[PDB]
């Protein structure tokens, strides 16, 4: 079985955004009001699930073909998954799912107006190469109204989960769009306070990576907890 | 001082979060191989129970979008890390509540015991990351069971909650759901009664 | 009746000042804790009571003859109420209250040890004209002391209350006069985040209004909520 | 993006907003027209209601210096937008609470229903604006009737509010005073049985 | 007996640390949530006691005595108390207690490992002289782990307490070292929210006070609330 | 405007404030004389009392490293400020929670009145400074006593308490320990029945 071998870089809790973000409406009633309990990393914390086995399907990664033809505008999404140390994380599990082109989400509770796509599922999953590099095959999403003030609108993202080597790792976040105007607007992105930490979610624009005729391509790399030996224990 | 690169940003799972990690849930049509609530397969050895419960906000309204994320050792207390549907046993699993009920379930096995880093056991424990809307940074905790009030009392985790009164939130009830062995967890995100959340 | 044929541009609740500002002890008590409730605009919020009926006293915004002249520095209080677009609101409704020179409130529950002015009430009314602009003559008031933490005065200022085209615009504010040194000092002032807002609320000195040896002259410009046409609704 | 010029920004109404809006309370003599809490002359078309209520702070207490704003349409659904002290119904209303007591009163008639954007019909509703000292900026609610329950099932403002127990704290709750009838309308500004409160 | 003769100088709240300071965890659950009552400074609180006959031992102010030669860096701490206005607080009581070098603290609930020093007890106390200075001779403490968040350290710091002229002017704080790099990490420190605040608890090297071949020195002076004889009153 | 120097900012006693102002409880060898508890020696004028309680968090949970402060006028409402411990009465003392039962303790007399700046007369009041790891700065607070009521009633500083309600929270109730006048002061920091702290 797995064993504690690893302890993982502390996070920086004044780095990830805080749990009460008022102008989050909904983080008002969803957040403790009681402080973290800190506790020393065991082998609960150190471990966590391998993927390697799972059965993915040939086109887990592909939302062009995994659910025609969708309409929108067809891009690659692509990075690399390393640690705080620059260490590259291989085999690990990506997912990530998002709304359509118009910015409708295939799910019972999506009421907007935008129509679905008959050719458009909107998730994704895979396992990071030997050097930690992933790739997926989609559309760009649009932005989406929201209930929050009266006029919220969130940038066009998709969401991401990503497992990493332990369950002290697992993380989950969200892409945003080179240049998109709504960004420095979402009540979301804000609840962030290092604008620093925000340029972190932005996927660049990858000209390099791009399918002349075909397809754009964004760049997006993840960086997870440093993981370090112990020593001195 | 010394820093190293930035760890990514966490942001909330969202209202959607099932469409991509809870297909059934979100009403659509699911892969060959999907992580679900399943850890065990009814031919794994150990006490074959049932865990549910309901996830309440600040308010006390039920938190009907919510997304968990579990990890627990084996009967013989390994963690049981290659995850593969033909495992007879998975120490990893995924459930969510329901946009009804507002409820979750998860069919495991009671966990054995594992020590500490400093060879101390701990008492049998579930390790539950917690995610939804509202959240932007998944919480996590422990679900301790309620028939384990010897190793509970030694535990060396639940020991460093400074008030006894809020170890008692992480105490799992012992229950029957159709004459089968079940334990109740509700988590309670804010307020009165409100749940330990753990940094690590 | 009204008719439901406008927008009103959303507020920006982080231009204005929070519900929870702790060092105006008094929102403690008296701030939600919940979110607030978006709603689309309909009639109820569109519509709003028009005064242009309502029967003005002859010195209804002359503070000095509406209530022996008042004793104080005599100014002319005068400025344009527009909406965001710059677009003028006529015959809208300005309320206007104060204290006396020395600071002093004709309410029952002023205790200040500062005298009432005989001749002063401090209260004053009037609706704007075709191009927006209004004006009252009255006495610069003074500071006053109050019990929030152990020595806060309030600047010297006005207290406004502006009707607009509908309920969804109406608002109530305090003017401040230009380098009063209180100002920055004031935890009803700070309530405002941004200081760019809070420039908003200085009346500047205007030579070009006074009237030579008679009074002074203060502008004091007001900003409601944008108008526009519904669109594609 | 495209920016306006920003709305000049709110401040508390303070405590002697009544010596500006509310001259009777501030124990000073009113002029020849004042805006008050007499909506309907006694020969005004409609079913003659009293309102009443109490505002509550976080800690239970009153709040003495309250003063709200009333607008609502007459008995037919309409909006009387033209102000006059002679109509036999205005939209428009001033009221406060008394600095005893501390309850607030308002004289007018049940309104009628309005279609909102959609074309949709709303409960019938007062639209209602609460200014007071410690309130940096005026709060908007909506009273509805308890005796409308039918229709409040369907409003779609009503419908808005998320958690069903919230919206309870919009019902007026009917009653008698002097042989008329009164309707109670209670405003908890914060805390247990807090009131909704609205953006627009 | 004591007399109502002074007035003091109002605490700036803003410059002093605010109550409730999250990242400081302990301060969530004993934080008042209800904002403090102002009242007028009466005899109450403008007088105190005075120390002057208070019978100190020898080696009240001497740590490396009055408990074999503790281990650790040998050092003088000294500086000067005034008021405000610059005046000097003579006569005035000035307690210090702190960790030994390896920054384990000669208390029961204290659980570090580092080991305690048989010849170190923690604990000084002197009256400032007639010109309102005052010295301790230590040893430099060591920075200390505590349960804050999963890997918390405070920097190395002497705790302080000062009586002043009367109960209003008490103060209890915490000396820190010039150039100490923990104390930009600590969640104590930043409940100070002005970085000029935070300088005030920075000790400095002093080389002119040192014995040289002997134990180097630090300077810490003290700044207590102003006093000020009533006026018009 | 006018700047003087700026105060040295405060900064919280920590858990081991014992150490430094509580010797003994440290359970440290204490020095020849020490600043204790006891404001009055058997001989000295006026009503001996006992003075004792808890302090709480806003969880409900005792507060067991606290650190109070205590001043007082003697029996004729006088601050004797030239402390001395071969003083019969001191104006001073120092007192701290237990650190198993979380109670504090003071032995002294019953103070005599004292007016105010303004020549009105305050209730027998106890100054009382609090402090302890979790607070930044101390807070400031009076105990005042049920069995004067009357006095109570016209207090200028109990009356300048907004919320009769809050006022209560000022008052200790007394009782008799081992046939001996003790009067019980509780402290709670946060919540429900919240002590009046005070800023002067
Ligand atoms: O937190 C929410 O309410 C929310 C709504 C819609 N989208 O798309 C999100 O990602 C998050
Ligand atoms: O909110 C208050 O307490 C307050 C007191 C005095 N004035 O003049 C205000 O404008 C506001
Ligand atoms: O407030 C605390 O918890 C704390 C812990 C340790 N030290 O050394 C302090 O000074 C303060
Ligand atoms: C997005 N859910
Ligand atoms: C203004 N009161
Ligand atoms: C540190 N006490
Ligand atoms: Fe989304
Ligand atoms: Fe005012
Ligand atoms: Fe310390």
């Amino acid at each position: 079985p797995a064993q504690d071998n690893s302890r993982f870089v502390i996070r920086d809790r004044n780095w990830h955004p805080k749990a009460l973000t008022p102008d989050y409406k909904t983080s008002i009633a969803r957040s403790p009001r009681q402080a973290l309990v800190s506790i020393p990393q065991s082998i609960s914390e150190t471990t966590g699930p391998n993927f390697s086995h799972l059965g993915f399907g040939a086109h887990d990664h592909d939302l062009l073909l995994n659910f025609g033809l969708p309409i929108g505008e067809r891009i690659i999404v692509a990075g690399r998954v390393v640690d705080q140390y620059g260490k590259p994380v291989p085999n690990t599990l990506v997912e990530m799912w998002q709304a359509n082109a118009g910015g409708r989400y295939r799910h019972k509770n999506d009421r907007y107006l935008a129509p679905l796509d008959p050719n458009f599922g909107g998730v994704g999953r895979c396992l990071t190469d030997s050097d930690g590099y992933y790739s997926f095959r989609t559309i760009k999403p649009g932005p989406y109204p929201w209930r929050n003030g009266p006029n919220d609108w969130r940038p066009a993202h998709i969401h991401f989960g990503i497992s990493g080597p332990s369950i002290a790792t697992k993380l989950i976040t969200q892409l945003y769009f080179e240049g998109d105007p709504l960004i420095p607007m979402c009540p979301i992105v804000k609840s962030i306070a290092n604008p620093e930490a925000v340029q972190q979610l932005i996927a660049k624009l990858d000209m390099n990576n791009a399918n002349p005729m075909d397809c754009l391509a964004y760049r997006f790399d993840i960086v997870l907890r440093g993981q370090r030996k112990t020593h001195f224990e | 001082p010394i820093e190293l690169l930035p760890e990514t940003p966490s942001q909330t799972a969202g209202p959607y979060v099932h469409i991509g990690l809870a297909l059934e849930a979100a009403g659509n049509p699911t892969r060959d191989q999907e992580i679900w609530n399943r850890l065990a397969k009814p031919d794994a050895p150990g006490e074959h129970i049932l865990l549910l419960g309901q996830v309440y906000d600040g308010n006390g309204h039920l938190v009907r979008d919510s997304f968990l994320e579990v990890w627990q050792a084996d009967a013989n207390g390994e963690y049981q890390d290659a995850y593969n549907l033909e495992n007879a046993f998975n120490s990893f699993g995924r459930t969510a509540t329901t946009f009804d009920a507002g409820e979750w379930t998860l069919h495991t096995v009671k966990p054995g015991v594992v020590n500490n880093a400093a060879g101390v056991p701990m008492a049998p424990h579930i390790n539950i990351s917690l995610f939804a809307r509202g959240i932007n940074i998944h919480l996590h905790t422990r679900l301790y069971f309620d028939d384990e009030a010897q190793a509970n009392a030694k535990c060396p985790v639940l020991n460093l909650i400074e008030q006894p009164q809020r170890r008692e939130t992480l105490i799992a009830k012992r229950c029957e759901v159709d004459g089968k062995t079940a334990y109740r967890f509700d988590i309670r995100i804010q307020g009165e009664g409100e749940t330990v959340f753990f940094d690590f």
